[PDB]
């Protein structure tokens, strides 16, 4: 019988692998501290890997990759983009950001900000980090500067794709698994977080709007569950408008720019994570959110290194967890889309 | 020239330096009985191979070593092993019982009784000394011998040669060859009163060779033979430049200033390869870049750790065999466009390299096969601190129960050496910390 | 040159004392006589730990017998190898000590001490250097028990530097000679818990059960229960007999079987147990070791966690077979061994197995379910104190009533230090 | 890829690549340690020795 610890109890996730691994009649759970222990569902934070792998007789697995912060980060993300030569600083799939501390780019952010704005083109951006739930949309430079007093300042998406009925803005969230051998999966099912309120490019101050969190649309938004079932529009649903309005299918217009940009990140990190050779084994879920344009172009937001899963998908991503991820290295006695690379 | 005097303490340093003078006679060409027939000066000289070795008027070669060991048993081997003719009676220094894997009682109750009479005999190698560099100290870090007398001989050797550099190479304890269930207390205890009296130290992971050993010779069980031969190629490879004519690594004094720039960080990580079986006929014969990309395998390296999360502050590279200089930076090019070598800003990204003609010698009969060329790879990254994280958390779990804390006692040892000795290590981790993250 | 000074007191100390140096002598080919008859330098490499080398090339046993009465030593000077012992080592009284501990610890006992001390110290003064002692002998008896526990103290305040080892045979009602054991048995145990370093807790009613229950031996004699300690006692001191790197002296098993001074009572356990000819493989040999039904000391393991565990392993087997079954048994099972002492399941192995047995293991375990034995003996103490039944024999030789109060609630606390590791 | 210094000898050479730039106690006091702790143990057989004369 196979053996597991559990040291992050607010995972939704886990919760639910933890409790199909049970059900197996061929896991067993110990107490968190116990080291004698095949897979180690570990805490989200100061996560000991320096102590993994040091057990004789037990092939060890982790439900994260040590490093992959670097792109889990509103700041290290950035860096990891504009730095690394594999996505250069020509990427043409991550909005144009800059990271400003309250080293710096003050004075670079605000020479690309002057040239939008003698050229009259829109000069909209957006100021974030990773201490939000807090975030200022504003097209004046100086204002942006003076909320900050880390934090990234990107290129607001001015002209983003629109649901009909409701003008209303989304994001796509897309779920990944990366297994010990470094197999990208995708997993089938994704979900558009939708705002149930009209897009106004007027006044970004009410952004009721602009963002498409679900806490925020479902606290702030009058219309909450309008058009979909908690803002949560899946991918059926999605497939069909971009055929019955755009003349076009989702694998065509969005999926494939966003396989390409799922390969991209994770590849490139690859030398860095791996844990091709390590005395311990490592796999983790992804959590990638993309922005679409009226162009039907897809842009990368941020990458999340513990996501939450939809409520009507935990059974079949968390069960896909199980036999991609754990089984595959503690076999018993597909969802997925391989990215191949 | 310059010499050098090895200390062997304990079993482990006893047992691993009889493999390395095993291994120094025959790549330096000196037979069992002590005759170096290639040595044209008889009875005297400077050359390379001086500094490990004397000379008496009838052309015997002797170790410049002192083995010391509470119990005779494994001295006692060394009396009558293969080279008991190397060396003389002062030089192998027994009493009648050991520590009992105990800290405390080597360091305090035994320790006291027999400190004298090791400096004296390691005064006699001194007096023989025209230029003496300082000491290598081989011990572990578990038993009660090793790290118990090791500290207060590092203690004492600081005060008698305050001007001479110290460099140890120490076993980390591993619990498949361990035996003892309070060596982390020792490594923890010894390695808080050695700290400041060691100038760069060569610590080997009993954990490491014996998987390198089971996974790269195909032996099922290794033995103490079977990991101590390994090891003796590494200790080998980073002491060749102290034996042979050269001009990296010239002096014991040039090891701490090209491998640790801040003192207490003094502990360099060791790679090896390759580490072929001897057991299959032929083995395709391995490029210089497979070697020096094997150096940045995890696999390799003495102490299993991920340098590629962490900081370097320095990295040496030893070549033996058929290497020249061309082959090398072409190689360190590819590896720098496909690993993850990160310097801490205050360094310099670089590597220094030294070449030694001569392949690596193997013990005929060994486990190792004889190849054309090998590498060692000394470099001090913040990873190595793993090793101490490790260490640590079995510290805490049994001291947060004072398990086994009355045998220390019990020994003379106040209790409260075992916390001034973990806030020691605790500031230690987090020196590394700052360093690499 | 770590010499072992062995002492046998008692019926029951010298009748086990007694197979345990014919089963040794077998292993190191040492005869009747004295004289060595192997074929393996192995059995002489640490032959001295137990022998001295006397003229002639003769191994005498470094062995003390005691007794307050004749009859039992006279068996052994009788017996097979009762030529074998120094007969100055005899010393022996004859007014015997009717089952009391005050007789063999106050009176009687006290009388002969000073003989028997004369002659350990004659036995050290020849050692090189002495590691220390271990005595045989019962606790539910007066001589073995109560001068045995008397001896431990004056061996004590005369080497205060050695180690203290003894096997410990406790009463049960199912195999009783009379009703006092529980007091004797209660007044030993406090004194085993200050002066000794080990203590291998041999327990009667297992010793019955299991030949009983798994040898198929339905009448069972003492004879039949010395065999199993016979088995056992051969087996915890493998690692003092023979080459090897772990627990390969007293003070060294010690430091990792003992992390409390007072927990220092072991539970010991012999696979197999056959009632023959079957070849066992390893993975039998771990799970039967482990198995409650090899303890001899009639506790459940799972009713306690494992503090530490010593394991060794006779005969030519696959040493790379045995650590993959004893990484088995803790990982399948780490919920009964404590957290807080990593790794404290010690493996060692040796190619001499016992007569008989192409391979076998040996179990030495400091479990805190040791408790359930203190707690029965505890019980049966009390039982008869709260009516201060029995106690004139023991008040008739100067004994008072409140060194029993004192013994009670000694063993209590002894219960209660248990159960505050085993949470 | 910057190669300095050089050496060579008949039996190797030696050099260096830089890829890029940069961005005790006395004799005293241990005889004390060491006699104190001694002293400890006296004091602990003491007491031992002690305690078996009662
Ligand atoms: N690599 C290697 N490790 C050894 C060897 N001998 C012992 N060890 C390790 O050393 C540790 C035990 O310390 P020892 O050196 O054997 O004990 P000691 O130094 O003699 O001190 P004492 O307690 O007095 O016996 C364990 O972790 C062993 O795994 C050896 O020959 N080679
Ligand atoms: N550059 C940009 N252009 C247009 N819209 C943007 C944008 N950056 C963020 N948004 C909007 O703001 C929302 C929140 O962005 P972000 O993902 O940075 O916050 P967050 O990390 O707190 C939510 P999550 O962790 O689920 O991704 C996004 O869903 C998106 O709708
Ligand atoms: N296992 C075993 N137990 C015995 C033997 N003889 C006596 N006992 C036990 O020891 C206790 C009696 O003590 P005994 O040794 O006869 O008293 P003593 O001679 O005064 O020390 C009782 O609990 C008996 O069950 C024996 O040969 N083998
Ligand atoms: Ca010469
Ligand atoms: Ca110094
Ligand atoms: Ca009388
Ligand atoms: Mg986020
Ligand atoms: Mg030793
Ligand atoms: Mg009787």
């Amino acid at each position: 019988m196979y053996t597991f610890v559990v040291r992050d109890e607010n995972s939704s996730v886990y919760a639910e692998v933890s409790r199909l691994l049970l059900a197996t009649g061929q896991w067993k759970r110990l107490r968190k501290d116990n080291p004698r222990f095949n897979l180690m569902l570990g805490e989200r934070n100061r996560l000991p890997f320096g102590r993994l792998g040091h057990e004789p007789g037990l092939v060890q697995l982790v439900n994260y990759y040590r490093g992959a912060d670097k792109l889990c980060r509103k700041a290290s993300l950035v860096k990891l983009i504009k730095t690394s030569p594999e996505l250069s600083e020509s990427c043409t799939w991550f909005p144009e950001s800059y990271v400003i501390y309250p080293t710096d780019e003050r004075e670079v952010f605000l020479a690309a900000y002057n040239r939008r704005r003698e050229g009259r083109e829109g000069n909209v951006w957006i100021a974030k980090s990773s201490a939000g739930a807090g975030i200022l949309i504003s097209s004046e430079a100086s204002e942006l500067l003076d909320f900050i007093d880390v934090h990234v300042i990107q290129k607001y998406l001015e002209k983003p794709l629109l649901l009909e009925p409701g003008h209303r803005k989304f994001d796509i969230r897309s779920w990944v698994l990366v297994d010990h051998l470094y197999n990208i999966y995708l997993y089938r099912e994704g979900v558009l977080r939708t705002s149930s309120e009209p897009y106004n490019s007027a006044n970004f101050q009410d952004k009721t709007c602009h963002l498409t969190n679900h806490c925020i649309q479902k606290e702030y938004s009058k219309n909450y569950g309008r058009y979909e079932e908690g803002n949560e529009m899946f991918f059926e649903e999605f497939n069909q408008y971009l055929m019955d309005a755009l003349n076009t299918t989702l694998e065509n217009s969005i999926l494939l720019q966003i396989k390409h940009i799922i390969r991209s990140c994770l590849m490139c990190i690859e030398p860095a994570i791996s844990t091709k050779h390590l005395h311990y084994q490592s796999f983790q879920l992804f959590g990638f959110d993309f922005m679409v344009d009226e162009e039907l172009k897809v842009w990368l937001i941020e990458v999340n290194g513990a996501p939450a899963c939809a409520q009507k998908l935990y059974a079949e991503l968390c069960q896909g967890i199980v036999d991609v991820a754990i089984s595959s290295v503690f076999p018993l006695a597909s969802i997925f889309i391989k990215l191949h690379h | 020239m310059r010499e050098c005097i090895s200390i062997h303490v304990g079993q482990a340093g006893v047992q691993i330096g009889n493999a390395c003078w095993e291994l120094y006679c025959l790549e330096h060409g000196i037979q069992p009985d002590g005759q170096m027939p290639s040595d044209k000066t008889i009875g005297g000289g400077d050359d390379s191979f001086n500094t490990f070795f004397s000379e008496t008027g009838a052309g015997k070669h002797v170790p410049r070593a002192v083995f010391v060991d509470l119990e005779p048993t494994v001295i006692d081997e060394v009396r009558t092993g293969t080279y008991r003719q190397l060396f003389h009676p002062e030089q192998l220094i027994t009493g009648k019982e050991d520590a009992a894997n105990n800290y405390a009682r080597g360091h305090y109750t035994i320790g006291k009784e027999i400190i004298d009479l090791v400096l004296d005999r390691i005064r006699k190698l001194a007096d023989q000394c025209t230029g003496l560099q300082g000491f290598l100290v081989f011990h572990s870090f578990g038993g009660g011998t090793g790290s118990g007398f090791t500290s207060l001989l590092m203690e004492r050797l600081s005060v008698d040669y305050g001007k001479k550099s110290k460099l140890e190479f120490s076993i980390y304890p591993a619990p498949q060859v361990s035996t003892a269930v309070v060596e982390p207390y020792n490594s923890i205890l010894t390695t808080h009163t050695t700290l400041e009296h060691s100038d760069c130290a060569f610590m080997v992971d009993n954990e490491a060779i014996y998987d390198i050993c089971r996974r790269n010779l195909d032996i099922e069980r290794p033995t103490y033979t079977n990991l101590n031969r390994l090891i003796s190629q590494i200790v080998s490879s980073i002491t060749a430049s102290l034996r042979f004519d050269g001009a990296l690594n010239v002096d014991l004094t040039e090891f701490q200033t090209n491998l640790v720039p801040y003192p207490r960080i003094h502990f360099p990580l060791a790679t090896y390869a390759p580490v072929i079986s001897a057991e299959k006929a032929y083995h395709e014969q391995l490029s210089v870049a497979e070697i020096t990309n094997a150096c940045f395998e995890p696999a390799n390296q003495m102490v299993k750790c991920d340098p590629r999360h962490g900081k370097y502050m320095a990295c040496c590279l030893l070549y033996r065999g058929d290497v020249v200089p061309k082959d090398v930076n072409a190689a360190i090019a590819t590896i720098k466009t496909k690993r993850s070598i990160q310097f801490v800003d205050w360094c310099p990204t670089g590597f220094k390299v030294g070449i030694n003609y001569q392949p690596p010698t193997v013990v005929p009969g060994g486990d190792l096969a004889k190849v054309q060329r090998a590498v060692c790879m000394l470099s001090n990254t913040t990873a190595i601190a793993e090793a101490w994280a490790r260490l640590d958390h079995k510290f805490d779990l049994m001291y947060a129960k004072r398990a086994f804390v009355h045998w220390y006692v019990g020994e003379g040892m106040e209790e409260g050496e075992f916390s001034e000795a973990r806030e020691d290590m605790a500031a230690l981790e987090k020196d590394y910390e700052e360093v690499g993250v | 040159m770590r010499e072992i000074v062995h002492i046998q007191a008692g019926q029951c100390g010298n009748q086990i004392g007694a197979k345990f140096w014919e089963v040794i002598s077998d292993e190191h080919g040492i005869d009747p006589t004295g004289s060595y008859h192997g074929d393996s330098d192995l059995q002489l490499e640490r032959i001295n730990v137990y022998y001295n080398e006397a003229t002639g090339n003769k191994y005498v046993p470094r062995a003390i017998l005691v007794d307050l009465e004749p009859g039992t030593m006279d068996s052994v000077r009788s017996g097979p190898f009762g030529q074998i012992f120094r007969p100055d080592n005899f010393v022996f009284g004859q007014s015997g000590a009717g089952n009391n501990w005050a007789k063999g610890h106050y009176t009687e006992g006290a009388e002969l001490v000073d003989s028997v001390l004369d002659v350990v110290r004659k036995e050290s003064e020849s050692c090189d250097c002495l590691q220390g002692f271990q005595l045989t002998h019962s606790l539910g008896g007066g001589t073995g028990s109560g001068m045995g526990t008397l001896l431990i103290s004056k061996i004590r305040e005369e080497y205060p530097d050695r180690i203290m080892n003894t096997f410990s045979v406790m009463p049960s009602p199912k195999v009783s000679d009379t009703v006092v054991e529980p007091y004797n048995a209660t007044l030993s145990v406090h004194q085993l818990v200050e002066n000794t370093d080990e203590t291998y807790c041999i327990d009667n009613e297992a010793l019955y059960d299991i030949c009983f229950r798994t040898l198929k031996l339905t009448t069972p004699t003492y004879g039949d229960l010395n065999h199993l300690v016979s088995a056992t006692m051969s087996g915890v001191t493998t690692c003092l007999r023979f080459p090897g790197q772990l627990n390969a002296d007293l003070r060294k098993l010690a430091v990792n079987m003992v992390p409390f001074p007072r927990l220092h009572f072991f539970m010991p356990g012999f696979a197999p147990l056959t009632s023959q000819y079957r070849a066992l493989t390893v993975p039998e040999l771990t799970q039967q070791m482990f198995d409650s039904k090899n303890m001899m000391a009639a506790c459940d393991p799972r009713h306690g966690r494992y503090l530490t565990v010593a394991a060794i392993f006779r005969g030519r087997m696959s040493m790379k077979e045995v650590d993959e079954q004893m990484l088995n048994v803790q990982n399948k099972n780490s919920s009964y061994f404590v957290e807080w002492i990593p790794n404290n399941v010690k493996t060692a192995v040796c190619d001499i197995p016992p007569r008989g047995l192409k391979m076998s293991a040996t179990f030495i375990g400091n479990s805190t379910a040791i408790q359930e034995l203190f707690k029965r003996i505890s019980e049966q103490f009390t039982a008869m104190f709260r009516r201060k039944a029995f106690l004139h024999w023991y008040t008739g030789e100067g004994m008072d009533e409140m060194e029993f109060t004192e013994a009670e609630s000694n063993m209590n606390d002894l219960v209660s230090e248990y159960q505050q590791y085993q949470d | 890829m910057e190669v300095i210094e050089l050496n060579k000898c008949t039996s190797g050479q030696s050099f260096e690549v830089i890829l890029k730039p940069p961005s005790d106690p006395s004799l005293e006091e241990i005889q004390k340690k060491l006699e104190a702790a001694e002293e400890r143990r006296k004091y602990q057989e003491a007491e031992l020795l002690k305690h078996l004369a009662e």
